[PDB]
């Protein structure tokens, strides 16, 4: 189930980017990766920034993309050839072109390997091209919301977690980290107005997952209720393991 | 543009 001390791992800092996409994701002693992405659509492309951290460059600098076979079948990467030779204090860029077949529950892997003082070097880290990043925003009139909300049909298709929060509560940053996620945020439209309601479309090749979300706060118990409706069970499941982890 | 190294 994932145990061990996230620290010195493969995904430190994945988390960090589910919301934005730019950040550092990776730093040792040597190397430091940084990101910036976009996406539109089913697609997306995403830059990958090495800098040396070093007064001695890098040799055979190689990066790689690994994917489990059922992540390649939902989710296309290709990428362009990088700079085996990494200056010390100077950076290099990979670029990496991204094509959504169906949704995707894995991360992909980020391999580093590379010669440094004679020695050789490699590093893991989990890449952070998650789902809600083909979201297109959907803004709409309440009554909209919920005459779609209402639609839902199979209860495989609602997903809810009632979590513990695990940052202080704050309505503009949580405001800020639903619209980073990728849906439009409604305003206005739970008739409670602590309440949080977003709506966007989950674009992929082969199929369009229509997606509405709540977010109930709870102070006192300091938890959330975070539900889930869209056209495909597996969608609702991983935005809301996503989205739960934010808060 | 967003700095890459600001996150």
């Amino acid at each position: 189930g994932s145990p061990g001390i996230r620290l010195g791992s493969s995904e430190d800092n994945f988390a960090r980017f589910v919301c934005k996409n730019n950040g550092v994701l990776f730093e040792n002693q040597l190397l430091q990766i940084g990101l910036k992405s976009e996406f539109r659509q089913n697609l997306g492309r995403m830059f990958i920034f090495y800098g040396n951290k070093t007064s001695t460059q890098f040799l055979n600098f190689t990066p790689t993309l690994i994917c489990a076979d059922d992540l390649q079948t939902n989710l296309n990467l290709q990428t362009k050839p990088v700079d085996p030779t990494v200056d010390g204090g100077a950076q290099v860029q990979q670029v990496v072109n991204i094509e959504c077949i169906s949704d995707f529950t894995e991360a992909p892997v980020l391999n580093i390997q590379f010669r440094y003082g004679g020695t050789f070097q490699n590093v893991s880290v989990k890449l952070p091209i998650t789902l809600n990043k083909f979201f297109q925003p959907t803004e709409m009139a309440s009554q909209d919301f919920f005459q779609r909300w209402k639609q839902l049909s199979n209860p495989q298709q609602e997903v809810q977690n009632i979590f513990k929060a695990k940052h202080p509560m704050d309505t503009e940053i949580t405001k800020a980290k639903i619209i980073g996620f990728g849906s439009a945020l409604l305003e206005e439209v739970d008739p409670n107005p602590a309440n949080f309601v977003g709506a966007g479309i989950i674009h992929t090749k082969t199929t369009q997952i229509g997606c509405l979300l709540r977010l109930e706060p709870n102070l006192q118990a300091q938890m959330y209720r975070l539900t889930l409706r869209t056209s495909k069970d597996t969608v609702s499941q991983r935005l809301c393991e996503l989205l739960s982890e934010q808060f | 543009f967003s700095d890459p190294w600001g996150g």
